[PDB]
């Protein structure tokens, strides 16, 4: 089911209209860690629209760059989120 | 990483060589949409399921599946007063003239 209202933290993925580094949505908040070329990693986070979220929130084991996304469904649930990479 | 978003695009009917036939306005802001559409596709990008699938596949093998594209997903009208009719004056509202939002499709 869709969520009338969900408030999430964002970083890297903030809408143009973000305030206090937060975004609104009807789907999920996410946090993602992804690994760069020299093996450097960034964490980023934002809001995910409901439609498409069952596909985006599960992760393809076959991504060309190792990464982990996590989704949750309560206000600000992604602040303080630390997914770690799949074990090498 | 500059991600899919609305950028400024100024239309000026004189530069277009259209000042001969458009009476008003002289110019408006139409905006345009440009930028990466990468995994993951955040909420304001409002992807279709297809855009999600294709993006995922492109994330898996970019040689084999190209990226989805940043494009207007919501627009608004502009009304233009012009001639062109063997010079009979005419008022017309044109839909989809100004980008209000961008997303990946």
């Amino acid at each position: 089911d869709t969520l009338p209202f969900l408030k999430c933290y964002c970083s890297g993925h903030c809408p143009d209209d973000a305030i206090n580094n937060t975004c609104i949505t009807n789907g999920h908040c996410f946090a993602i860690i992804e690994e760069d070329d020299q093996g450097e990693t960034t964490l980023a986070s934002g809001c995910m629209k409901y439609e498409g979220s069952d596909f985006q929130c599960k992760d393809s084991p076959k991504a060309q760059l190792r990464r982990t996304i996590e989704c949750c469904r309560t206000n600000l649930c992604n602040q303080y989120l630390q997914p770690t990479l799949p074990p090498v | 990483k500059a991600r899919c978003s609305r950028k400024a695009l100024h239309v000026n009917f004189k530069d277009m060589g259209w000042d001969d036939w458009i009476i008003a306005p002289l110019e408006y802001e139409a905006f345009h949409c440009e930028g990466l559409c990468e995994f993951p596709l955040a909420s304001h990008l409002e992807p279709t399921n297809h855009a999600v699938i294709q993006t995922l596949m492109n994330s898996m093998d970019p040689e084999s599946t190209p990226p989805t594209c940043c494009v207007p997903t919501r627009l608004s009208p502009i009304s233009i007063l012009f001639i062109d009719s063997a010079n009979n004056v005419v008022y017309k509202q044109y839909e989809d003239m100004v980008v209000e939002s961008c997303g990946c499709r």
